């Protein structure tokens, strides 16, 4: 017959081949498929979806309803943000649980854009501005309004609009970052000023915080460490 | 730029173990029902497979089996026997189960069998879709679960002197996958 | 703009459908007339104490005329949806809303009464009744926001739709035994008003099955 | 109908669908689907049932599936000493809709 | 006969800390299994930096990953003894080479 | 509706045809012909009735 | 309809 020399690699299973097999019921005619909506082509597909940022992972609020709201109040007026949140989307503990980053924990490399999206709660009355910073990776985060206004920033008119949508960019060394570890920037948020409200409507209102990857956003190197 | 890695086949089709089915030879010495193991194919055991497949609600696969069979005499004794050969017999759905070693089962036409060979490359079979339905459902919110089939295995000799455990881990590939419906993935805490 | 929707002998007075999702992208559609009609339920009370709301489908609708008695006489059926919420309050109300559709939406603290609330409608809890912010399963509710969904916050919108097509492994199924589409109504942010406001406001869902076909008549 | 040339009478041959608890009284089959046979004109009935079912495809064991169901509509009348004791056979078979798929062999001893 | 899992363990990803630890599981990590007595086995690893290009020498502040091999027998319940080397013949493929530099003498190394 | 400008609700406008027994529960009502009047949007609700009767002419 | 398997 036909002279063959098995090479090295024969005889060996290796998980990640990808051969041909016997089929064990090859007689057997399948169920055909139909169009059921929702097909998913693509785990990003999952990533590129809003999805609430957790704020306060706190011992009380934590694994409640109260975790993902941020409250704002009136006392005094205080330069320190409302909320800092670091945008290590696998290494944050905030970020880490939402779908971008369950999706993230299933893998080693990733790199795109993310899109955070604040959304005012409270009443169609109120009024007031916010002041929602980025600061990119390598610096230390802003501590005063000041700070935060001269870097890169968004003046959010909570009368007028009742969310905020600011894109960060892709700034790595790399072409790509880890899931693990270190910097990669931080969003912020102060008050300009102080909300107003009319009459004996709350004082105490509450934004929500939504991530998401965007178009560009891609992961690589799959790394499953779910075990018991 | 590049999502091919998270694709639904790239995230998804993965050599993973399933299972670990361990049977002895049929030494005549005390045995019990140990003769023969049988496994009825659901990923409801391991986590990673079924945390990746409850991402979704809906689903379609065909399901590359892989066989690795691995066995020792058990007594220091000074153990000899001949290379054994083991039947691994995939039963489809809505099928009779073997409850015995030597049941009908074994020699049915209907029931693929492979026999494998000890010390040979390890055996294989793929498993196409068996759903009655046009998906496999992984929540089902209504009243009367999937069935993919059972796998049952032995060793064909019989009259053997000395005994040898024989585990044959099952290296389970869905290849071919299709996923709808999006769902919010569980925490590792109830698996 | 003020639009007046009419199904049949039924009429419906949306602010407008700018706001509508189509879950999934699809829109309902038949196997490639009467029942077909607006079923508004009766009104739950959003406090400042609610965890969440939910019904099934098409259980809600179980005993709600010709889509029930067909819904029974029948034996296989499918249908989509047109789940319209709205949540009409004052300006001086605040609050949030999370209205998410569920398909296959099995929950967990199980015997079909138990899941089956129908008209009614169950609701969530903070600790049968299943668990607000896991929507019964264990799943952090920031991600249920993968699911079709819609926010109603009072100080912008008032009003969410959520169109549904048939979603089920297969193409038509029993209704009495399986329900497709689960509704979750969450609050994202509490309820709170001014002074003496109205403090319980009214959610009301007017439910309208598209495309709803039957076999085979007993 | 394997009974005389001269005897008369009708039968109501009813197909209960699946889901369905047969019919108990001739009324409630008449109303749903039937078939009011004439044992005077035509000696034979062929009814058809139809293909419903969720899946594309029922199993071969367990749970419904329909009832066909035959009532007296009038009691058989016949003329002189003939006897009044008649028989009627059934039938039953595929269609050319039919299919089968996953053999199955349980045939053992 | 023995059976060898030869798992590679890519870049930033664990590993074996026991011998039944969860990583011989791991749909991740590759794992050959080789049954002894039978041809040497094999695997291709491809580039896996995150950077375009291997550093031998960084001239910076925070040495590159290529990866990690674990090695176990399959086999459990043994009665005699049995030791076994792996040797482990690496052989780049497709090189490229930047910068030359002068070569380092036998000394130091 | 003579209420409030900023007062919001929804009230049920049913109809029930001659011969039957009139609405006495919400869900009644809904299920025959209706209208979903929203006192927040429209201040208003002009339901016609039908002209059924056996005879070409009711009397009075 | 398909009859492969029951040739």
């Amino acid at each position: 017959g036909l002279p063959v020399m098995n090479t090295p690699g024969s005889n060996q299973y290796l998980t990640a081949d990808n051969f041909q097999s016997p089929c064990a019921l090859p007689e057997f005619d399948v169920t055909p498929p139909i169009d059921i909506p929702g097909e998913v082509k693509n785990m990003m597909e999952l990533a590129e979806i809003d999805t609430m940022i957790p704020f306060d992972l706190s011992a009380t609020k934590k694994n409640t309803m109260e975790m993902y709201r941020v409250r704002l109040s009136d006392k005094p007026h205080t330069d320190d943000p409302i909320l800092c949140l670091s945008l290590s989307p696998a290494s944050d503990p905030r970020l880490s649980h939402t779908m971008l980053g369950e999706i993230l924990n299933y893998y080693t490399h990733w790199a795109g854009s993310l899109k955070f999206t604040f959304l005012f709660c409270g009443s169609m009355m109120a009024t007031g501005k916010l002041l929602v910073s980025y600061a990119p990776p390598g610096a230390d985060p802003p501590k005063k309004r000041k700070e935060a206004m001269l870097g890169t920033h968004v003046i959010w008119d909570i009368g007028l609009q009742s969310s905020c949508t600011m894109v960060v960019p892709w700034i790595s060394n790399t072409t790509y970052r880890q899931t693990i570890d270190t910097e990669g920037g931080y969003i912020s948020v102060f008050y300009q000023t102080r909300i107003v409200v009319p009459l004996s409507t709350p004082r105490e209102m509450d934004i929500l915080g939504f991530v998401s990857a965007c178009n560009d956003f891609s992961v690589r190197l799959l790394r499953d460490t779910t075990h018991i | 730029r590049s999502r091919s890695e998270s694709s639904i086949e790239s995230f998804f089709a993965r050599g993973a173990c399933v299972t670990i089915m361990t049977v002895d030879n049929p030494a005549s010495t005390t045995n019990k029902d140990k003769l023969f193991a049988v496994w009825k194919i659901t990923y409801k055991d391991t986590v990673q497979l079924r945390r990746k497949l409850e991402f979704f609600t809906y689903s379609r696969f065909d399901m590359e089996l892989t066989f690795v069979v691995t066995a020792n005499f058990t007594e220091t004794n000074n153990g000899h026997a001949l290379n054994q050969v083991y039947q691994i017999m995939y039963v489809p759905p809505g099928a009779p189960v073997p409850e015995k070693w030597d049941d009908y089962t074994w020699q049915t036409s209907s029931n693929p069998s492979i026999f494998y060979t000890y010390g040979t490359a390890p055996a294989r079979i793929s498993v196409p879709y068996v759903g009655i339905s046009n998906a496999y459902s992984h929540f089902y919110d209504g009243f009367s679960l999937n069935d993919f089939g059972i796998l049952a295995v032995r060793v064909v000799n019989d009259h053997n002197p000395t005994k040898v455990t024989s585990k044959i881990r099952v290296y389970l590939k869905p290849k071919h996958i299709r996923v709808w419906c999006p769902r919010p993935p569980r925490a590792v805490a109830y698996y | 703009r003020v639009l007046q929707l009419t199904l049949g002998n039924s009429t419906i007075t949306t602010q407008e459908a700018a706001n509508s999702v189509v879950a999934y992208g699809r829109w309902p559609e038949y196997l490639r007339v009467a029942a077909c009609r607006f079923y508004t339920l009766d009104t739950v009370s959003w406090t400042k104490e609610s965890r969440g709301w939910w019904w099934k489908l098409p259980d809600a609708l179980r005993d709600m005329g010709l889509f029930g008695q067909n819904m029974y006489y029948h034996y296989l059926g499918r249908s989509g949806y047109t789940v319209h919420v709205q949540c009409n309050a004052s300006k001086f109300h605040q609050g949030a809303l999370g209205v998410f559709a569920v398909p296959e939406m099995c929950l967990a603290g199980t015997s079909y009464q138990n899941a089956n609330p129908g008209e009614k409608g169950g609701t969530f809890t903070g600790t049968f009744c299943p668990v607000d912010y896991l929507l019964g399963n264990g799943t952090l509710l920031g991600n249920a926001f993968v699911f079709p969904h819609q926010i109603i916050n009072l100080r912008t919108n008032n009003c969410a739709t959520l169109v549904l097509p048939y979603v089920n492994s297969l193409s038509i199924d029993s209704m009495v035994k399986h329900n497709n589409w689960g509704i979750a109504i969450l609050p994202l942010a509490p309820l709170n008003f001014a002074s003496e406001s109205s403090p319980e406001i009214p959610i009301t869902l007017t439910i309208a099955p598209m495309c709803c076909e039957f076999n085979g008549l007993r």
